[PDB]
């Protein structure tokens, strides 16, 4: 035995046991969320071991709440949160593909295949797989009509699926209508998105979109107006923190002979108000700071009937000022010598009304100089849902962005993942020999998804998938069209149906970034045969 | 780390956990719903029928059960009357919708099947609509008063509430400007309703008792300042290099104190309310101006007096203006016996409305305001939305016989869903009868016949014998309530119906 | 600081009270727990669940009355519906699932009625008045020609469905052995005589049925036993073969040499004397049932006589009823009117085990027979004897007139009943209408339960059956091995009538007890 090194707490598994422990560890994190995907799929609830719950159908967020014990599992969790960065949706699915790739890969080396051969069998099947995407996604460049379809397909297999068509547009419209920027000669929609809130209580369907931002804040002093509308309003996003003023540190104050301690006491406050007025004198319809206004400096912004908001969200006053044409001012001084302020700093909106939403109230900002402001204020039964409703939002808004930032889209619904299944094996198997058996499993591993889309329905679905096969295989082989292929799964009603004929549609990007990373993960684990795991640092527990 | 229950084997534990919470609210319904004495921690001990407080001070372990107890307050804020009912509906809504889960194809066919429900039902809930004059609101405000221990004096409160609502006085009335003192003792009919602000503020002017007990035509100044020797905000230190610059500094202290009130009396003030206490020196220099001064007033309070009086709160007296002083009729600090209290009322067109109550122990009083709020609020619900619904569970039975009609008129395998939603709404009046039975069941079919060809209204009385007719009876629940109560009841179940697995640990990683 | 609610009325140690309505909601679910576990068990195309004894033994069955037999429950309410199935398996072989299935469902559907507004007393009378109508209606819903019992013709037709229910797929071959072992009992008949003996080795399809019981034992007398004969006449008796031992106090005393020198001989004398006496009678085989003496065993081996070791007191009987002889205490004094002829008493070995047999009869033909079940799994071979005992109980009912009345099983009847029971409540004034329309839909179990087993979309199977009231027999059912809904008449599939009646009664009886109780005062430890 051994001696080897080093125990205790430091151990290592070898060859078979690892290649297995790795696969088990992957099917683990995988098989949990293998129910989620597909319209037929459901949501789950995770317990904060302190009672607190959290209902969610998202695969990414769901795996995070799992805790990811072990290297192989956490590796998938890491691959998950990658997908949101690429896309935003499909996290639930990407994990599956990967897991299935290992599952099968190992089931090959368990057949004494050897990993090197396999790791290439994917390396190739992957490239050719994208080469087939070149035939599928391209036809999906031309087909606002098909944008509401993509935003809708991002609703199914989700809570907001029941109100899909309704929120399908609330999603599209804010980004399409009011959310466009431009940096260094590039046009793109907010990959950081547009403020979205949640309204406790109220109706499901009645989630109010807004023709402006929805800064979540309350009026500084009650004495201020609760609304200032009409047209051409004076907005001011001032991060000056115009509250008070204390001596500059390191600049101590020792007085004498006076009898002048008072001659500057007020002078400390004066310089504050002097700057406050200098700004109020340029517009001051509404003032929005980040640091906050002071009681002794609110009375001044109050008497003038100027709405003032104490300490706002810095990430907001930016997006707000960018739409109203204003300029989020940092320091008062502008060149030297300057106080200063210029009416050229203020913004341009229509209404600044502080609305109400069930025991709560937030200030809205409707209309802007540049018409780019959108804020969707959800509203449902409990926080437990109103939050998850947002998850379907953050995960659907994305699917659109990625789409509108890449002309190419793809017929989802198990369609693509079905064509590849037939296409590579029937047509990839030119090399043959052993490498063939590898490519094969790489294609077979793809069916994993279409399968679960069906198994999600209690009813025997072994056949519904069998049909999706013969159909898709029909595009070429075997033994001027009209092309009889391109169909897909209609989970809602059993039997195949053309997906393009339906609202269903997933961005090509998503079908790539996920197909690609699912491989690297798989590979990286294939190369594994020994996991040395050394114990951490124990407590001193010194007998002396 | 831990296990997890999934599938139907768990889907159930979600439902029966839902029904579980509602089971503890059946007694509470308007008619003879008996008060529940709930002992809580720390040493809190409440008693009433107000759902969003009988459940609030009642903790629950399960997830589903924790979603229900949430809809309670999820509803109370929105309208603020459908406390007891929303839970009772949300729950029963799943019980009669469960056997359609397994026997039904999926949990998602039921989802879509519920939309066509809430949509249609909200419609039927709009058919039975009434118009509010905006005196006559006293007719509806009676109903909120009726369940709780306000019935004994149903009249006295309805007025005390629509009056408080009346004062403010904005398109939207914020009950944040409607303080509610609750003095112990006297008689429940002794619960006046001042048109100003009541303060536990004892004999103002802590220097001496010289300041006027009350003043006719007071010209108030409400300040957030400190009114005491200000200290250098910028960390300053003194250096007495001189020999008698010590006495001169000591003077500079009492000086600024005088210069302080000096420019505050210039507004011809005869009474000042400072959020912060005042130094004895500045307590005297102004005292010779026969002006009253009360300090330690709460931040929120000095906002009620901000609308009552009319003067605007201002900081740094130097820049004081004539538009800062106010006009209120009097300030009399009558003793509540053993404990003082400064009252301040009057002023035309004033929003603030502090309605002091009376009766029994501090706890008795509590449950009074507790239900009083249910009143005050129930009138705003009807005021912001001027239209009402046929109460008495009639509205409920209506959407039940209406949906039920839609049942057969549906060609699909998801028919068994709309049906469920219907059957569950009949249960809304069910307890109304079961709380005054025996027996609830016989009266059920009675309303079904009446609704069919007995016109929309006509529900169950809470007297109660049984069947009646609400428009005649005089129990009309503001549509706004019933609207959202049903909506809150259906959607939460839908989210919960969407669940098929429960994990028992968190990273949060 | 406080607080704490005192205790309203005290008692001893700890006791558990249960408000009746709350208990009904609560205990109706406990019941419901074992329901979803018994649903998947009933019917052929179903499933079997393993159970590990409190002693560690492993058990697998399809039978629901056994699932509970091996199950240690706690719920006093569930205890009832368990006592039901168990209190039936003994009286009537099959039908143990229709017990739980109905019972559970009856409770399940009664809930709706209890919640609507009804009362337990109202609910009871409701269901009850249905049990009297459902029992009678069925007494005529038969239409299944009460076939007369002869040979294997009618037997195999009935004994199959009783078997194809759990051990599906071996229906044919299985029941074959059953009916086989049956027709070896010349027709009042005793069910108990057909014993079963399973021995490991080969596949189940290699099992056989011999006219006579099998002994997993070797012939005594060592290498002096024949272990192979031809048409030998046997003689079985209990009393110990050895010397006549003193039942009471008794020893052996000797005074003089002549005594000792002869006492040793005296034994030898009596020994041979007793033996040869019984041997001359033509006795070709002595089946010892109690005690064997080596002292006198010296004799029996030499002439050429077999000797079957002493079985169990209860096994001697079923044996004797094969040979034709009769047991007789005390040694010697054999009576030819008490002797019996046995065809063959050879020593064959299956699975490599020394075994003696009574297989085949020229011959007198045994009155009791045993089935030899070869298999590969201790567990399966056990849940095969069960599917057999079920059959042996089905032939026990057909043997007692006039229970030999067939009936459209396979859900057929359990579906027609749906409507037939509806009409009764459809035309009976009062509040009891509801309590009846419920008892009706309660029978939705058997229908759906069959469909859900095969993956059949239950939402189609039910509607189809409703359309198919055909009344041809029916004439209407569901076979998991086809498309849409199958036809009972065709498959020759019909469940014996009386079994269904017993099931439909014991359930409506048990379900009523559970409904009847209002408060449950359970103790502790
Ligand atoms: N074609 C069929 N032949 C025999 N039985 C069938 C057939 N189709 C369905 N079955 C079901 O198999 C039997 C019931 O299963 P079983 O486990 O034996 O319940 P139980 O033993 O309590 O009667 C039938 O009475 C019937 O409901
Ligand atoms: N209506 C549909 N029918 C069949 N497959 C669909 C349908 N809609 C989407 N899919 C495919 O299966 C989905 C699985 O759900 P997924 O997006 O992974 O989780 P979520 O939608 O909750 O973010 C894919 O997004 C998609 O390619
Ligand atoms: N006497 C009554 N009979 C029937 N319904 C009533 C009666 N009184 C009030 N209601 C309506 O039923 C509602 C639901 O109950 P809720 O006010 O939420 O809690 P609670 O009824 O216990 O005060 C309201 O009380 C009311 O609009
Ligand atoms: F796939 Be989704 F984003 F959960
Ligand atoms: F609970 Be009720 F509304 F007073
Ligand atoms: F279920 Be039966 F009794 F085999």
């Amino acid at each position: 035995s051994r001696s080897d090194t080093l125990f205790l707490g430091g151990e290592k598994i070898s060859g078979d046991d690892i290649r297995n422990q790795n696969v088990l560890a992957t099917m683990a994190v995988a098989n949990v969320v293998k129910s989620s995907l597909g319209p037929v799929g459901l949501d789950k609830m995770l317990v904060d071991d302190i009672g607190d719950f959290t209902v969610t159908n998202d695969g990414a967020t769901i795996l995070s709440l799992l805790d990811v014990q072990h290297p192989a599992g956490k590796i998938l969790v890491e691959l998950a949160q990658q997908q949101d960065r690429e896309i935003g949706d499909g996290t639930t699915s990407v994990v599956i593909i990967a897991s299935e790739l290992l599952k099968r890969a190992n089931e090959l080396v368990k057949n004494k295949i050897h990993p090197t051969t396999i790791i290439t069998g994917f390396r190739v099947a992957l490239r050719e797989a994208i080469r087939f995407i070149n035939e599928v996604l391209s036809t999906s460049v031309d087909t606002k009509e098909t944008l509401i379809n993509i935003a809708k397909t991002s609703m199914s297999s989700k809570i907001i699926g029941a109100d899909s068509d309704f929120f399908s547009n609330m999603v599209v419209d804010a980004l399409l209508a009011v959310k466009t920027q431009n940096s260094k000669g590039e046009i793109k929609y907010p990959v950081k998105a547009v403020n979205v809130l949640k309204a406790h209580g109220k109706s499901a369907t009645e989630s109010l979109l807004v023709p402006g931002y929805a800064l979540n804040c309350t009026v500084a002093s009650q004495a201020m107006p609760k609304r200032i509308a009409g047209g051409n309003v004076k907005i001011a996003c001032l991060d000056l923190n115009l509250q008070k003023a204390r001596m500059a540190m390191g600049v101590q104050i020792n007085i004498d002979d006076p009898e002048q301690l008072e001659q500057i006491r007020k002078r400390e406050a004066g310089i504050v108000l002097e700057r406050v007025k200098k700004i109020i004198d340029a517009g001051a319809q509404v003032v929005l700071t980040t640091k906050g206004i002071d009681d002794l400096c609110l009375k001044e912004f109050v008497e003038a009937k100027i709405m003032g908001v104490r300490r706002c969200k810095k990430e907001d006053l930016r997006r707000i000022a960018r739409a109203t044409g204003a300029t989020l001012v940092s320091s008062m001084s502008n060149l030297e010598g300057e106080e200063t302020f210029e009416s050229s700093y203020l913004g341009l909106c229509d209404e600044v009304v502080q609305a109400k939403f069930s025991d709560d109230e937030c200030i809205l900002i409707k209309g802007t100089s540049k018409h780019s402001s959108s804020s969707i204020i959800l509203r449902g039964a409990n926080d437990y849902s109103l939050d998850e409703m947002e998850r379907s939002l953050h995960d659907s808004l994305s699917v659109v962005k990625r789409t509108l930032e890449s002309g190419n889209v793809v017929p989802g619904g198990g369609c693509v993942e079905a064509a590849l299944n037939i296409y590579l094996d029937n047509f990839a198997t030119t090399v043959g020999s052993r490498e063939q058996l590898a490519i094969a499993e790489f294609a077979a591993a793809l069916l994993i998804i279409p399968k679960t889309l069906a198994v999600n329905a209690a009813k025997d679905s072994s056949e519904l998938v069998a049909k999706l096969r013969s159909y898709h295989a029909a595009s070429q082989m075997a033994k001027k069209r009209r092309s009889y292929r391109n169909y897909g799964l209609d989970l809602i009603r059993g039997k195949i149906v053309d997906e393009i004929h339906a609202g269903v549609l997933e961005p090509t990007i998503s079908k790539v970034k996920s197909l690609k990373s699912a491989l690297e993960a798989c590979v990286a684990i294939l190369r594994i045969d020994t996991m040395i795991t050394v114990d951490p640092e124990p407590p001193k527990e010194d007998p002396h | 780390g831990t296990d997890a229950s999934q599938g139907k084997g768990q889907i159930i534990s979600n439902i029966n956990a839902c029904v579980a919470v509602q089971e503890a609210l059946k007694p509470t319904l308007g008619p003879l719903g008996s008060d529940i004495l709930i002992v809580t921690s720390n040493q809190k001990t409440t008693i009433s029928n107000d759902g969003a407080t009988i459940l609030k001070l009642l903790d629950v372990v399960h997830p589903a059960a924790k979603t229900l107890v949430d809809i309670s307050r999820a509803q109370d804020a929105e309208v603020g009357d459908g406390t007891t009912s929303v839970t009772i509906l949300a729950g029963e809504l799943m019980k009669e919708a469960k056997p359609f889960l397994e026997e039904g194809i999926s949990s998602h066919l039921i989802m879509k099947g519920y939309r066509k429900a809430v949509s249609l039902a909200v419609e039927k809930i709009n058919e039975l609509a009434v118009d509010i004059t905006s005196e006559l609101l006293e007719r509806c405000a009676r109903t909120a008063m009726s369940s709780k221990l306000i019935h004994n004096n149903a009249d006295f409160f309805v007025k005390m509430c629509v009056d408080a609502v009346l004062s403010l006085d904005r398109n939207d009335l914020d009950d944040k400007l409607i303080g509610i003192k609750k003095i112990p003792g006297g008689a429940m009919e002794e619960s006046l309703f001042i048109n100003g602000v009541a303060f536990k503020k004892t004999f103002s002017y802590a220097g001496f008792e010289q300041q006027p007990k009350k003043f006719n035509n007071p010209k108030i100044l409400s300040l957030n300042v400190e009114l005491e020797l200000k200290a250098e905000k910028d960390n300053a230190e003194v250096r007495v290099e001189h020999v008698e610059d010590y006495q001169a500094i000591v003077d500079a202290e009492w000086q600024l104190i005088f210069e302080k009130l000096r420019q505050v009396e210039e507004t011809g003030a005869n009474i000042v309310l400072s959020k912060l206490p005042i130094g004895d020196l500045a307590t005297q220099f102004f005292a010779d101006r026969n002006i009253f001064c009360a300090g330690r007033v709460s931040a929120d309070d000095m906002n009620r007096v901000i609308q009552a009086v009319g003067g605007s709160i201002q900081s740094t007296t130097s820049d004081i203006k004539p538009e800062h002083l106010g006009t209120c009729a009097l300030f009399e600090e009558m003793q509540i016996g053993s404990e003082r209290y400064n009252l301040f009322q009057g002023c035309p067109q004033a929003k603030t409305c502090t309605l002091l109550l009376r009766g029994g122990a501090e706890q008795v009083i509590a449950e009074v305001e507790r239900s009083l709020h249910d009143a005050i609020m129930i009138v705003k619900r009807a005021l912001q939305n001027k239209l009402i619904v046929a109460g008495g569970g009639a509205t409920e039975m209506e959407v039940s016989k209406c949906l039920r009609d839609y049942s057969k008129t549906i060609a699909g395998k998801q028919q068994m869903i709309i049906n469920a939603f219907a059957k569950a709404l009949e249960v809304i009046p069910r307890q109304l009868c079961e709380n005054a039975g025996f027996d609830a069941i016989e009266i059920l079919n009675k309303l079904r016949l009446a609704h069919s060809k007995g016109e929309k209204w006509y529900g169950v009385v809470f007297e109660t014998e049984n069947i009646g007719d609400n428009f005649a009876k005089f129990v009309w629940e503001p549509a706004l309530v019933k609207i959202n109560a049903l909506n809150s009841a259906t959607e939460a179940t839908n989210l919960i119906l969407s669940v098929d697995e429960t994990i028992t640990n968190k990273g949060s990683e | 600081l406080p607080q704490n609610p005192n205790a309203g009325l005290f008692k001893q140690g700890y006791n558990s009270y249960s408000n009746a309505d709350g208990q009904i909601i609560k205990s109706i679910a406990a019941i419901r727990e074992l329901h979803q576990m018994c649903l998947t068990s009933m019917g052929p195309c179903g499933r079997n669940k393993i159970i590990v004894n409190h002693l560690g033994k492993i058990i697998i069955t399809n039978d629901a009355a056994t699932m509970l037999r091996e199950l240690d429950i706690v719920h006093p309410a569930v205890k009832v519906l368990v006592m039901a199935t168990e209190q039936q398996k003994i009286d009537m072989g099959d039908g143990t699932n229709l017990v739980m299935i109905l019972a559970g469902e009856l409770l399940n559907v009664s809930e709706k009625l209890i919640s609507m507004g009804l009362s337990a007393v109202e609910i009871i009378q409701g269901y009850n008045m249905a049990r009297k109508f459902t029992l009678k209606e069925l007494d005529e819903m038969v239409v299944g020609e009460i076939t007369d019992k002869n040979d294997k013709n009618e037997l195999l037709k009935m004994i199959k469905p009783v078997i194809s229910s759990k051990k599906y797929g071996s229906e044919d071959i299985l029941s074959e052995l059953v009916s086989e072992a049956v027709s070896h009992v010349l027709p009042y008949f005793n069910v108990d005589s057909i014993r079963v003996v399973k021995i490991m080795g080969g596949s189940l399809s290699n099992s056989t049925v011999i006219k006579g019981m099998v002994f997993n034992r070797e012939p005594e007398g060592h290498v002096k036993s024949l272990s192979e004969d031809k048409k030998h006449k046997v003689a079985v008796f209990t009393c110990p073969l050895d010397i006549a031992n003193t039942e009471t106090k008794g020893t052996v005393l000797l005074h003089n040499a002549q005594e000792m020198l002869d006492f040793s001989k005296g034994e030898e004398k009596q020994i041979d004397a007793m033996m040869k006496e019984i041997a001359d009678m033509g006795v070709e085989c002595i089946v010892a049932g109690a005690g064997v003496g080596e002292l006198a065993l010296h004799y029996l081996n030499r002439y050429g006589i077999l000797v079957l070791k002493v079985p169990s007191k209860f096994e001697l009987r079923r044996l004797c009823r094969v040979c034709g002889a009769t047991p007789l205490p005390r040694l010697g004094a054999p009576t030819p009117e008490e002797l019996g002829l046995v065809e063959t008493v050879k020593t064959m070995e299956i699975g490599g085990d020394r075994v003696t047999v009574f297989k085949q009869e020229q011959g007198e033909i045994s009155r009791t027979s045993t089935i030899i079940l070869r298999g590969a799994t201790q567990n399966n071979l056990d849940d095969i004897e069960r599917a057999i005992d079920d059959g042996v109980a089905a032939v026990k009912g057909l043997m007692k007139p006039s229970g030999g009345k067939l009936l459209p099983g396979a859900g057929a009847t359990e579906i027609e009943l749906i409507s037939r029971i509806t009409k009764y409540g459809e035309r009976t004034p009062g509040l009891l209408q509801l309590a009846i329309k419920q008892f009706a839909v309660a029978f939705e179990v058997v229908p759906r339960t069959l469909a859900e087993t095969a993956g059949l979309d239950v939402n189609e199977v039910l509607p189809n059956l409703y359309a198919a009231h055909n009344v041809t027999e029916p004439g209407a059912v569901k076979t998991d091995h086809l498309y849409k809904g199958v036809d009972i008449d065709g498959e020759s599939d019909e469940g014996v009538k009386d079994i269904r009646e017993e099931n439909i009664y014991d359930m409506l009886a048990t379900k009523k007890f559970a409904i009847n109780v209002a408060t449950e005062a359970a103790t502790t430890v």
